[PDB]
């Protein structure tokens, strides 16, 4: 079977769904890998390394996807209705494997549905324990965690670590950390190896024990209980960088830090709100654009594990070929998806011109 | 079934030991034993053991969990190994020194398939000549399962805080 | 006596040469303190907090300076040839400490000669054990060495540490600091800090064991010397095996006097991996690196090269309140209170080392 990879033609997305490593695992299990040229030169993925890896280059996203029996992608295939139709670049009948969206983009799926294709959408990956390699929720959110530690010391004024001086001595950055999910942790983390004082809140109870085995203070109180939301602004008023990670999905994303809150910041604070694709958790945050309101940056960078593609690429991809590889026969040249596999079944959006995913059915 | 033992056991069993696999979990974490740990390696190190940290990919709550604290702890990268690198290593060592990991090493993982862990990957520590559990006690982990490994015959539980039992051992060494 | 700070007019300089604590304490000597409004917005030093810590707040740069016994800022005046004539707003025969770049900007010096100013350029402090509180070199670019390796992994697209991970393993990235003297050593440890392995080289001896005691490991091949050709081709040769491996390479030599040694060259710079950074911050002296260009990022060859200017400025909430204590140690030991005058002993190594100019007259042989 041919395999293709295009590049990614959404605005700011340069990230693919392949890497050497996963080009030399796909032609092992028989495939004929496809990429089209210059889809990894955001990754820092030139065409030489994947040449060198076994894949073969076409010149044009057409070229690439017009013989492939599977189809690898990052983010969901555009559609006529948003101008450039890539559904129809892919062969009638074939298979595609991405982060579609898909509880979320109807069309896409419909559209899909119209070729015929079977679309495996990643995000609904099932929470099983030996699915976890498969997670690209999981691999993608947790460099954004990273980014959003690198991104908030770029944008402050101060050094994060304490710094003792001939001249004097600089205190340590303060962080608060809303949100201690994949990316709230790896944001604990990596302030923390950097020299911060790095805080934590979330509504769930079992993530105290999470953030102090990273060395994060989580805030507590000691019927109505919003002693619990004065815990949180007295450590705020301190703080240095704020980090909310905190997203619901299908839902707009929960308000953690108000305008209110934001003006009891002191000067050259700095919030970055991972969910401002969702609304964020803070209402004065802007997609892909960092606002100044009450001396505090409010950052809000679209699409952050794009931020750290030549990492975040080889994952996505090893998702993928972890997701497929128990499904190749390699007795015969075909990929028997197995139903009553729950990764299969979990993520099966539409096969053979018909919706199947109860959500959307 | 449990043989459950203390720091003077494990301060010899690793001294006589020529090659040590030192496996770190969630409870290292916990504990914030990284530092006694790494210090216990070092103690190893000198006698001329030779010491290795298998690292399971989904060890901790978190991706790269251990790396970050052993990190802190100063532990130099060229001594860490992931888990395909080093599975087929327990079987020339003597000692599998598990500290705050439980279903990263269960073998139920291969075994029961109604277990909420089957089809993950896990470290083969019972290869090595002795198993060695540092956990506070017989509880489960984030799995909510019970692991073989404890009830095994070259399995010695060190029941006891990760950073406490560590740093009794460094001090049990001389 | 009045002491007076305004704000840096530069384009892109975001420091003070004041912080709330250096206040209290010119307050305590007998001072007083005058702050131009907004002067610490950059370094996010409000005026109310000037005032609560005892200082008065001038509505603009010539009502602060005016009746100022004494002025302090961070970067040298402009002259009317560089566009709003700042030497002129300083009262005639006053004293004035700074960042004053003496040796290679006359103009300045001789502006301020014509008003009767008396000038101490703080760069010029000499090189001695008790003068280290009051070197604004070492206090600056220990903070440029933490941005170097900060504008490093915000313009790389990985991650620095290593994590071991459910879908594979993320590399460690390598990270290559060219000279290690105070910027060079905290690059080293904040690289380290984020997880990268770390790699070294200097011409000075005496630093490999500092590399190695933070945890770098040191490329074998006071300040330096021009090397020459010859050691310029070994070093390279040395280097080459490690900067082909290496993800962000923090370039920070200098040579008193001279131009910034070549480190990485054009064709070394063709080797690197595709999506590698290089971070000159000897750019303003003529770069480490001959593609780097101040004030910019250039890609060349698959690689960021970044030159900012200013890499302090880039710190300057962290950077004022360090550059402010500098000038205080400075000053204090020439206090004369119970008569509340400044009396610059001129027998002090620190006076006649930074005086460039008093009264009228010259005075420092340049
Ligand atoms: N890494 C990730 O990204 C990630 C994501 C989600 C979930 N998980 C899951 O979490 C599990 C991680 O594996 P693991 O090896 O860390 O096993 P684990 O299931 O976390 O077991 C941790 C062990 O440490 C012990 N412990 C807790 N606190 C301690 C202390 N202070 N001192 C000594 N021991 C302590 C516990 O036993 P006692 O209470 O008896 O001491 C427990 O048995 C995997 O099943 C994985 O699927 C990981
Ligand atoms: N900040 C100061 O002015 C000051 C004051 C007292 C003592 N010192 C001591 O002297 C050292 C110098 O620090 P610095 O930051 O002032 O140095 P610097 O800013 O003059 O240059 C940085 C480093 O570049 C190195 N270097 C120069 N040419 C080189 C080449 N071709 N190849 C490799 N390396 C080259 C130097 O040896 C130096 O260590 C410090 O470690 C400090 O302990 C410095």
């Amino acid at each position: 079977m041919k395999i293709a990879i295009p590049k990614e033609r959404r605005p700011g997305e340069d990230r693919v769904a392949i890497s050497p490593e996963v080009v030399k695992k796909l032609v092992g299990l028989g495939f004929e890998v496809i990429v089209e040229q210059g889809a990894g030169v955001g990754a820092s993925i030139t065409d030489d390394a994947l040449t060198a890896a076994g894949a073969t280059i076409a010149s044009t996203a057409a070229q690439a996807l017009s013989q492939a029996d599977v189809v690898w992608k990052v983010q969901r295939p555009m559609t006529a209705e948003e101008g450039t139709d890539e559904v129809a670049l892919i062969k009638e009948g074939a298979v595609l494997m991405c982060h579609l969206g898909a509880l979320t983009n109807r069309p896409v799926v419909e559209a899909l549905t119209k070729r015929k294709i079977t679309a495996y959408a990643m995000e609904l990956m099932p929470r099983i324990s030996r699915a976890q390699s498969m997670n690209i929720l999981s691999s993608q959110s947790n460099l954004a965690g990273y980014r959003a530690v690198i991104d908030g010391a770029y944008e402050f004024a101060r050094a994060f670590p304490m710094m003792m001086t001939a001249a004097g001595t600089v205190p340590p950055a303060r962080v608060l950390v809303f949100g201690v999910g994949v990316a709230g942790l790896q944001a604990i983390a990596t302030a923390k190896r950097l020299g911060a004082v790095v805080m934590a809140t979330d509504v769930r109870a079992a993530t105290k024990e999470q953030v102090e085995s990273l060395g994060g203070k989580f805030i507590t109180v000691d019927e109505f209980r919003k002693k619990q939301a004065e815990a949180v602004l007295k450590e705020l008023v301190k703080t240095d960088i704020a980090i909310t990670t905190a997203l619901i999905p299908g839902k707009p994303a929960p308000v953690l830090i108000t305008e209110e809150m934001v003006t009891k910041m002191k000067p050259g604070s700095v919030i970055i709100d991972l969910a401002v694709e969702a609304g964020g958790n803070c209402p004065l945050s802007e997609p892909g654009k960092i606002v100044v309101k009450h001396g505090v940056k409010i950052v809000g960078h679209t699409n952050v594990p794009s931020r750290v593609a030549a990492d975040a690429s080889p994952l996505f991809a090893k998702n993928l070929l972890n997701f497929l590889t128990p499904h190749v026969d390699k007795d015969t040249k075909t990929l028997v998806m197995k139903l009553e596999d729950e990764t299969v079944s979990g993520t099966c959006v539409t096969r053979d011109g018909a919706i199947v995913h109860p959500a959307l059915t | 079934s449990v043989k459950a033992g203390s720091a003077e056991d494990a301060a010899f069993i690793m001294k006589n030991a020529s090659k040590v696999i030192i496996v770190p979990g969630y409870g290292m974490a916990v504990a914030q034993a990284q530092h006694a740990l790494r210090e216990m390696a070092d103690v190893l190190k000198k006698e001329g053991v030779e010491v290795s940290y298998a690292i399971h990919p989904v060890a901790g709550r978190m991706p790269g969990h251990m790396n970050v604290l052993l990190a802190e702890a100063n532990v130099p990268y060229d001594e860490v190994f992931e888990l395909e690198e080093i599975n087929s290593s327990f079987q020339t060592a003597d000692v599998a020194f598990v500290i705050g990991a439980n279903d990263v090493t269960n073998p139920a993982a291969k075994t029961d398939p109604s277990s909420p862990i089957y089809g993950m990957p896990i470290l083969d520590v019972w290869k090595a000549g002795t198993v060695l559990f540092i956990k506070r006690s017989m509880a489960s982990g984030y799995a909510g399962v019970e692991n073989e490994l404890f009830f095994r015959n070259n399995t010695m539980m060190l029941f006891g805080d990760a950073k406490k039992m560590t740093e009794q051992i460094v001090q049990a060494m001389n």
